[PDB]
């Protein structure tokens, strides 16, 4: 029943700002306000409690303030660790509600990716598939253009990207393009190249190999 | 408009002398003369032992004792003037404890609220 | 040393019920109180319940009072939570926290699960398989060699990859799986290492699909 709204959806930040995120419930929590951070694929970890009170452990550059409605969660000075999903809990009368989370992504400097190519292995091929596998390594910005090309004929149709969430240690993001026929298509072609382009790049760059080598 | 609970989060007292716990509360059907029951527990909230329990009937401001640990425990406040503050007496070193604020209306089932945070009362020797 | 141990996964057919776990260890169970909190992917978290586990009382989210239902078991020191008639809106992760001290001014969450993942789906489950990304003068980059897996084909999500049965994590990207055109998925994993360990050190990553009951551990070697 208590709206609990977080400020701002999301944000980008670099490495030693000073950093601000607030949020506003719809009732006096009576300051029983607690803040956690979440990373994709974890499990959420308490940074501050009773508005202002920091768990043991958790770095001093995190401060937290408020009272009544309004409250905020400070970072003095951004380390890359500190990126993630930061969401408010009143926990003052049931039920508990949450925020809807702020999104703290970090701004560093442009980084160009390092191209791997991999090509099938045997184990898969005697399955009847091949899979080639294009990897774009620890690159920012987040915006990469992958374009695979089979004995230089442009590919669409036929490969799928996952990109990681942004990395911890140093803010980049890895980006993987799997091309995926079958071993007869496989076969049927020689040069299996995939070609890059990114900000950090002063040209395109491929990577490429020959189905014998 | 608005059930809520006013209760300090300390208090503190020496050992054979009273404490006071305040309690003040908000509700719904702000002119509710209905019966009434006043509820005090210990040591968790919604689980912990009741030490001290009273009624009020329809139309009355007397809060009938139904329970009061080692009758030690008494209302001060005015449960019709949403005040259930509670006095200790008498206070023992194991009276050290935190306590939960709780009052029952008669109605519906969501008629009814306690202290989701409570007051630890702090006895010196 | 408290440890609060999900199941990871949980594969359940609309219309059924599932019980899900939550183990504790290295604490004295019924002197805390356990919360259950739900986090549908790409959204929010919302509380589900809390529960005294030293006297099962339970408070609940009216939300949920009609589907959930928290339990304790004290003689295994196990908190549980059913989720009755499943749809695919109930698929979901599903944590179960523990409070620091709960009732005082100063409580809070002191430790929180590993969340279990439930799929509701009428489908079987199926284990993936696991192919090798061999390092190769193709995957070198200043002196460091890039190798992995491939793990294609299972359903539903997650699977758990590690490399030399967790002695590996400095330099590991494993990737959000995608979805095929079939409804499985793949992903891959991948770590950078020396160039010059290739001749002597071993890489296999570990892959672990628990609703198949899939363990298998691929050894990467170069060509």
């Amino acid at each position: 029943d208590i709206k609990m709204t977080q400020s701002p959806s999301s944000m980008y930040a670099s490495l030693g700002e000073r950093v601000t995120i607030t949020c506003k419930a719809s009732q006096d929590i009576n300051s029983y306000l607690s803040w956690f951070q979440q990373k994709p694929g974890k499990s959420p970890k308490t940074l501050i409690y009773r508005a202002n009170r920091l768990v043991d452990g958790v770095p001093s550059r995190f401060s937290g303030s408020g009272s009544g409605q309004d409250y905020s969660l400070t970072i003095s000075s951004l380390e890359y660790e500190d990126m993630g999903i930061y969401y408010c809990l009143q926990y003052d009368e049931f039920p508990y509600t949450f925020g809807g989370g702020t999104k703290l992504e970090i701004k560093r400097t442009v980084a160009a990716p390092s191209v791997f190519i991999f090509p099938p292995s045997d184990e898969q091929l005697k399955s009847g598939t091949a899979s080639v596998v294009c990897l774009l390594n620890n690159f920012y910005p987040r915006e990469a253009k992958v374009q695979w090309k089979v004995d230089n004929a442009l590919q669409s149709g036929n490969s799928q990207e996952s990109v990681t969430e942004q990395d911890s240690k140093d803010s980049t993001y890895s980006l993987s393009s799997t091309l995926t026929l079958s071993k007869a298509d496989y076969e049927k072609h020689k040069v299996y190249a995939c070609e890059v382009t990114h900000q950090g790049l002063s040209s395109p760059v491929t990577k490429s190999f020959n189905r014998g080598e | 408009q608005r059930w809520s609970m006013q209760v300090p989060p300390e208090v503190s007292a020496e050992a054979g002398d009273a404490a006071v716990l305040p309690c003040t509360f908000t509700h719904p059907h702000r002119h509710y003369d209905g019966p009434l029951t006043a509820i005090w527990r210990a040591g968790e909230p919604y689980a912990g032992p009741q030490v001290f329990r009273c009624a009020a009937a329809r139309g009355s401001e007397l809060c009938q004792t139904a329970l009061s640990l080692h009758g030690r425990f008494r209302l001060l406040g005015n449960p019709r003037r949403n005040d259930l503050s509670l006095r200790v007496e008498r206070l023992a070193l194991a009276d050290d404890r935190r306590y939960f604020c709780r009052v029952e209306f008669a109605g519906d089932v969501h008629d009814r609220y306690e202290s989701r945070h409570g007051v630890r009362l702090h006895v010196t020797a | 040393q408290v440890q609060l141990q999900q199941p990871g996964a949980e594969l359940v057919k609309p219309g059924a019920s599932v019980k899900m776990s939550c183990k504790a260890s290295g604490y004295t169970f019924t002197s805390y109180w356990i919360t259950w909190v739900i986090q549908r992917p790409g959204q929010g978290l919302e509380w589900i319940g809390d529960i005294y586990c030293g006297s099962d009382t339970m408070h609940y989210n009216e939300k949920f009072k009609n589907k959930a239902t928290l339990t304790v078991d004290t003689s295994s020191s196990t908190a549980y939570m059913q989720l009755s008639s499943l749809t695919s809106e109930d698929s979901a992760v599903y944590y179960c926290a523990r409070w620091w001290d709960y009732g005082s001014s100063y409580d809070y969450f002191d430790y929180w699960g590993q969340g279990t993942t439930l799929t509701v789906s009428s489908a079987s489950t199926k284990g993936p398989s696991v192919f090798p990304l061999a390092p190769s003068s193709k995957s070198t980059s200043g002196g460091t060699a890039a190798l992995g897996c491939l793990v294609k084909d299972y359903f539903p999500e997650p699977v758990t990859v590690s490399w030399n049965s967790g002695a590996l994590t400095s330099g590991v990207h494993t990737f959000p799986a995608v979805l095929q055109s079939s409804g499985l998925y793949s992903l891959s994993s991948v770590v950078t290492v020396p160039s010059s360990s290739l001749g002597t050190q071993t890489y296999i990553c570990n892959v672990n699909h628990k609703p198949s009951n899939t363990k298998v551990d691929k050894r990467v070697e170069p060509k």
